[PDB]
RNA sequence: CUCCGCAUAAGCCUGCGUCAGAUUAAAAUGAACUGACAAUUAACAGCCCAAUAUCUACAAUCAACCAACAAGUCAUUAUUACCCUCACUGUCAACCCAACACAGGCAUGCUCAUAAGGAAAGGUUAAAAAAAGUAAAAGGAACUCGGCACCUGUUUACCAAAAACAUCACCUCUAGCAUCACCAGUAUUAGAGGCAGUUCAGCUGU
RNA sequence: GCUACCUAAGAACAGCUAAAAGAGCAAGAUUUAUAGGUAGAGGCGACAAACCUA
RNA sequence: GCUAAACCUAGCCCCAAACCCACUCCACCUUACUACCAGACAACCUUAGCCAAACCAUUUACCCAAAUAAAGUAUAGGCGAUA
């Protein structure tokens, strides 16, 4: 039995819908989004 | 290149030899391209409201061989029939009903009824009719190809329509919405007295040269004169 | 013949003869300019220019004066789908020279007068094409796109 | 002459050429040998003719008239060859029992494959031929192990294509319950 | 990306088909039929795996044992690569 | 001065080193065709 | 193709939502 | 011959035709078709047969079969099952529209007995001399197998011998007599070629 | 760099390879002293053409022709048609005996015969 | 402008011929890419030869004179055997091995400056910096790591120096012998070792 | 098929002092085409411990 | 709005069961895929190192015919590792 994430979409956007408003790269690119969401919360 | 001898033309000249197909298999069609015999509507016919004798021997001619295939016709029902399908079918324009006006007119008439309005919202409706009509011409193919024998009988229909055509913006471009107005139409309808399943659809129209001109459009044209290269001259 | 086995000859045995032979041979028009007596033809690898004098002169009752042959090679260049080789076939050119000074002119086998002669064989399809280009009017330019099969 | 190479000359530039239908095998069978030698030379310029009208058509990038007479000239000579090619053989088999006009045997080779060598013609015998003695018809026992090899890649590839049938036939079921029989 | 856009066709099962409605029969082949046989011996599978468990070096281990004689050229070579890879790694070598 | 340049074809070599008939010599080269033949190579040798 | 139900239909689910948003029925 | 790459999808132009090569170029791979599997003997459809729409846009009609595409189990109705299409189009003329037949598919399709035209169901069965026929599952009766003009292209009651074809009599002349002789030793004898030296012998191996 | 995949063939290689190899054409001679070539006659494949004048089979055959069954020629088929009538009038008449086998055509060897069934010696 | 060019060999294998193209080079004529069609024809060249025995001291160099040393590509007869003939293959190109700014490599014949073969500038402007070239007052290396002008052979470097190795000669060492090296040689032989120019004057954008 | 050395049978080299022939300026311990040989515990090396298709 | 995204098959894997393969014609060990001349060359001979001993120097493994058990027992071993 092979298993492989089939949801990882909405894992993602739980991240980017707290990175709409912010500036550049950070409110779209998962990898720096949640770093800047991080520090946001 | 569009037509076919300059695609062979083409073809020929680029080595491209493209054999022929030969199968059992040939296009079925169910209708003609044109009319049997052009009925000429006689000039003045719309002011009124032996040659007649050989003519009605070749419809009392051709009423015979439709009765041949089918029995129990009557040529005295076909004007009421008649006149009831050419209303379906220009109903039909107003609601796109492609499929149900494939069965009331043929595969000659469906591509110049529905092209031009295939982007356009047409209003139309047959308020009256000021005359009764008759038959004026019945006439039959002989035997074709697939053993395919027509029958086309042409109607001389008076009335009063009202045709409104909008453009794909919704703004008026031909016609009066509510407005009567009277047209003299010669409708020739075909049926495939061969197959068991045809029936008599709307064929053709007949557009006579004595006809008045019809209705002016709203719009304004420009009628492009001759684009010329530098060299030519423009010559009156 | 070709992918027969011929019978080993020893010194003072029979003539080697071929009864049924299965060399096919092509006429074809020279793509040069060539001498009015010079016929020349594609034949297969294994056929010797003698066998195609006796070929020519037993079957075809030619009589040859001169054979030259040569071997053309075809393109391998072309490429398929997969970026693989197709390979054009070579093949063997013959030139013959005609004996006792007569001459060769290929003839013209598709006469364009004869192939175009418009007879009739009407053809169902065809026709209706063709009438119904015929009945096709260009769209008036002042009626500016007003659909013209409504008679009103 | 050189004509014979052309079709006659009426029929230059028709787009069809009507044509009878091709010799039979067992038509063929009837006839005598010397019938079957005069219409083997009879349809050998006949497919002469058509060879050369063939190269012509693609030389004038033009359709072949009626090609499918080369395809019934072929199916002939085919059937010619098969019915002179029985007598012989019967014959053969009456005066020798010999199944196979060319001699031959089975034979080893330095690969360790078992392969049908047919025999050549030779004017010395084969003891005293320097170039065959060169040829080794045996395999040394290193030969083993790749036989070993390609015989289990063998069974690999059978073992594939018979599982793969029975796959397909259980999405066949799938797609079509009622063929369940 | 990633995810498709459409639902998948759905999947219908048949609960009651012949092989679900009979799962389990004769399970107590022994314990209700005097001990003639036991469960074990109803298992199909591998003849190396046939009432027998272990981890994976002794699978390798049983297989070659029953079987490697006649196991394919390569096939046995990976096996007997295999058992010693893991006899290092499962005695922490 | 030249760089890769370490070819320099000739047909005789080519055939003589790794032709057929030099690969048949030897058993070793023998075991280079059924290799070759085992891994179902279009070309066997030059 | 993976396979699985699940994460296809939420994601179907999430379309309609926008495909409401994009146009906002009467 | 043609070479027919591996799941071709067979389509309503025959394979090899314009129209088949711009569809099924040599590199396009397609999901196969999953055809019923139906044997050359269990096959009751042919051309020329009147047969009965059962699904589709126009089921309960009666129509011969114009094609069989067995490759696909399809009977092509004339006239029937039809959708429209343009033929002759240009980028400056419409086109002619034309009715184009869908296939369909063997279930689909029902053979209509000869005393009364009603769809029935037939199986194959042996007539007393031994012929092969079709008869109905209900009432039943031989169906002739419908009468459908050659492939080739040929009817035997116009065709006429033209300058190269054997006439009937000459083709049907039996001239072989069976002997113990092969081609070259008869030709040679009737050509009175001579050959007087003898062949030599040859080793084999 | 060598082109492996392709045919090999006279064209490729030098002056010495290009004249070795040839295209299969069958030989007919040998060559002497200074490179002098002889043909040798009857090496020569001799053309036997037949007389085509008064032959009445043509290309093809008329779509009006009866089709028969196909029915190949087998070995017992020719001895039936071709050797049984001679023995089986001879055994009636008793003069039928096992040593004449060659009176009905048997032939012991085919050594001396111009054309020899096995080893074939003869072109088709 | 010519730096070559033409031909052969080797390599390569249809790779700027025709037609067509919607493909391509900076270039929507060209086309070396695609599809179709055509093509290089033997006299040049390759591909050779019956046996057995026997014969073959005298270089080449204008080969003559005068010379040599490292001592040399060039030859038969006897007897037997043999009456036959012109097959087969190479023959095209703007081409190969490379490098990816010809960076470069590439045998032979002929031409010795071409009768053959080619184009350094896409257009403009005329900043810096950078590269190459040319000219330069007065001075003429000043100021700068350092300008310019026991024999022989390879090596890094190059004007080169130096060292290394090789090597003539020299020296010791081992070896009395033949049918695969040494050697078809024989201690005057063979093999293995060692061998211990400045200053000045002159010129230069240094 | 690079390179090193070697074998077979080839090929190339203007003028100038020019006795002496010699890397003198500009015919040799020269250069070079072809085929072959020596293979990694190795080969080859006027020996850089270099080279033997990076 | 582009670029794109999305898909379900091709086949494949592991078992079971059964011991597989292959002479149309022609060509192919010489420079393979080359119609056609006095051959002569002939095969057989411990696997090794090393996983580990935290180095390494004896020392450990890959086959020989019944799952299980006897048994990780007897026994071997720088009596160490380990077998
Ligand atoms: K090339
Ligand atoms: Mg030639
Ligand atoms: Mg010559
Ligand atoms: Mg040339
Ligand atoms: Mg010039
Ligand atoms: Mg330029
Ligand atoms: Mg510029
Ligand atoms: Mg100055
Ligand atoms: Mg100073
Ligand atoms: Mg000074």
């Amino acid at each position: 039995l092979r298993n492989r994430v089939t949801d990882r979409y909405f894992r993602i956007q739980e991240v980017l819908k707290h990175a709409r408003h912010f500036r550049g790269r950070k409110n779209r690119c998962y990898r720096l989004a949640v770093r800047t969401v991080i520090r946001a919360f | 290149f569009k037509t076919e001898k300059e695609f062979m033309q083409h073809a020929r000249k680029a080595g491209l030899v493209i054999p022929p197909e030969k199968s059992d298999r040939s296009i079925h069609l169910a209708c003609t391209a044109g009319i049997f015999d052009a009925y000429v509507p006689p000039e003045g016919d719309a002011r009124i409201s032996t040659e007649r004798m050989k003519k009605t021997m070749a419809s009392q001619v051709s009423i015979r061989r439709i009765k041949d295939y089918d029995a129990n016709f009557k040529i005295k029902d076909f004007p009421e029939k008649a006149k009831d399908i050419f209303i379906e079918a220009h109903l039909c324009l107003n609601n796109s009903d492609h499929d149900r006006l494939h069965t009331l007119v043929t595969e000659h008439c469906f591509p110049d009824m529905t092209w031009d309005i295939k982007y356009k919202t047409v209003r139309w409706s047959f308020v009256e009719s000021l005359e009764p009509s008759h038959v004026v011409q019945v006439r039959c193919s002989s035997m074709m190809n697939q053993g395919n024998v027509y029958g086309q009988i042409t109607v001389r229909m008076h009335t009063r329509q009202t045709l409104a055509i909008y453009d794909r913006f919704g703004r008026l471009m031909y016609g009066q919405e509510d407005v009567p107005k009277d047209v003299l139409e010669y409708v020739v309808f075909e049926k495939q007295l061969t197959n068991p399943y045809g029936s008599w659809r709307m064929h053709t129209k007949i557009v006579p040269p004595w006809a008045p001109p019809k209705q002016p459009i709203l719009k304004t044209v420009m009628i492009p004169g001759p684009q010329l290269k530098p060299e030519e001259e423009y010559e009156e | 013949a070709r992918n027969v086995v011929y019978p080993l000859y020893r010194l003072g045995g029979p003539q080697l003869r071929v009864f049924r032979t299965n060399f096919f041979i092509q006429l074809v028009r020279p793509g040069v300019a060539q001498p009015e007596d010079t016929v020349q033809f594609r034949i297969p690898m294994e056929m010797t220019r003698v066998d195609l004098r006796n070929y020519l002169e037993g079957i075809y009752n030619v009589p040859v004066a001169a054979v030259r042959t040569r071997v053309q090679h075809g393109s391998n260049k072309r490429r398929d789908h997969r970026n693989v080789r197709i390979k054009k076939p070579d093949y063997k050119v013959a030139y013959v020279q005609l004996a006792h000074g007569q001459t060769f002119t290929f003839p013209d086998l598709f006469p364009e007068k004869d192939e175009s002669p418009e007879g009739s064989a009407a053809d169902d399809l065809y026709s209706m094409l063709e009438e119904e280009r015929q009945q096709r009017q260009s769209s008036d330019p002042r009626r500016g796109g007003v659909p013209s099969w409504f008679g009103l | 002459g050189l004509e014979e190479f052309f079709d006659d000359p009426k029929n230059w530039g028709q787009e069809k050429v009507k044509s009878g239908a091709a010799w039979t095998c067992q038509q063929l069978r009837n006839k005598s040998n010397e019938d079957l030698h005069k219409l083997w030379y009879v349809l050998l310029k006949e497919r002469n003719m058509l060879l050369t009208l063939e190269q012509e058509a693609k030389r004038q990038r033009l359709p072949m008239p009626s090609p499918e007479r080369l395809d019934k000239v072929v199916d002939s000579m085919d059937a010619l060859d098969k019915v002179v090619q029985e007598r012989e053989d019967a014959l053969r088999l009456l005066q020798t029992g010999q199944e196979r006009a060319r001699p031959g045997a089975w034979r080893r080779d330095i690969f360790g494959r078992i392969i049908w060598h047919k025999f050549k013609q030779w004017v010395i015998p084969w003891h005293l031929n320097k170039r065959y003695n060169r040829k080794r018809f045996f395999a040394l026992p290193y030969v083993d192990h790749f036989l070993r090899l390609e015989r289990e890649k063998r069974a690999r590839i059978k073992a594939r294509k018979e599982n793969l049938e029975r796959k397909k036939a259980k999405i066949l079921l799938k797609k079509f319950p009622h063929l369940a029989e | 990306i990633g995810i498709r856009l459409t639902l998948p066709p759905p999947k219908v099962v048949d609960r009651w088909n012949e092989k679900r409605a009979m799962f389990g029969v004769y399970d107590n082949i022994g314990i209700l039929g005097n001990f003639e046989k036991h469960p074990k011996e109803l298992i199909r599978g591998p003849i190396w795996l046939r009432g027998w468990k272990g981890n994976e070096l002794q699978r390798c281990i049983r297989k070659r044992k029953m079987v490697g004689s006649r196991m394919f050229a390569d096939d046995l070579h990976n096996l007997n690569k295999r058992i010693r890879y893991l006899y290092k790694h499962f005695n922490r070598h | 001065k030249a760089r890769g340049n370490e070819y320099q074809p000739s047909n005789i070599k080519r055939k003589n080193k790794h032709g057929w008939v030099r690969r048949l010599s030897t058993p070793a080269g023998v075991q280079v065709i059924l290799r070759r033949m085992l891994k179902g190579r279009k070309s066997l040798s030059h | 193709v993976k396979k699985g139900f699940r994460a296809a239909f939420r994601f179907q689910k999430e379309l309609e939502r926008q495909r409401l948003l994009r146009c906002p029925p009467p | 011959k043609v070479t027919l790459p591996p799941h071709y999808r067979y389509g309503m132009s025959p394979p090899g035709s314009v129209a088949d090569k711009r569809k099924n170029p040599p590199w396009i791979r397609r999901r196969p078709v999953v055809v019923e599997p139906i044997s050359d003997e269990d096959w009751y459809l042919f051309c020329g047969d009147t047969v009965e729409i059962l699904e589709g846009k126009d089921a309960g009609k009666q129509g011969k079969v114009v094609q069989v595409i067995r490759q696909r189990n399809w009977v092509v109705v004339g006239g029937l099952n039809t959708h429209y299409r343009y033929i002759g189009k240009t980028m400056d003329y419409r086109g002619t529209m034309i009715p184009s037949e869908a296939p369909l598919l063997h279930r689909q399709v029902k053979l209509v007995d000869p005393m009364d035209r009603k769809p029935t169901e037939i199986e194959w069965r042996f007539t007393e001399a031994g012929e092969r026929v079709r008869v109905s599952t209900r009432s039943g009766r031989i169906i002739p197998k419908p009468e459908f003009p050659r492939a080739d292209g040929i009817v035997p009651e116009t065709w006429i011998d033209g300058p190269k074809d054997t006439s009937v009599e000459d083709a049907l002349e039996r001239t072989y007599v069976p002997c113990l002789k092969t081609l070259q030793e008869e030709v040679m004898e009737a050509m009175g070629i001579k050959e007087t030296r003898k062949y030599k012998k040859v080793y084999w191996y | 760099g060598a082109d492996r995949m392709s045919k090999w063939t006279s064209k490729r290689g030098p002056r010495s390879f290009r004249g070795r190899k040839g295209r299969g054409a069958k030989g007919i001679g040998f060559l002497t002293s200074g490179w002098r070539f002889v043909q040798i006659k009857e090496m020569v494949p001799e053309f036997v053409v037949p007389d085509l004048t008064g032959f009445k089979l043509k290309p093809y055959v008329s779509y009006l022709a009866p089709e028969s069954e196909e029915t190949p020629l087998t070995a017992a088929q020719l001895f039936s048609e071709a050797v049984a009538p001679a023995i089986e009038k001879d055994f009636k008449d008793g003069t039928f005996d096992p040593d004449n086998l060659e009176k009905y055509g048997f032939e012991p060897t085919q050594e001396g015969k111009l054309f020899q069934l096995y080893p074939r010696n003869f072109l088709r």
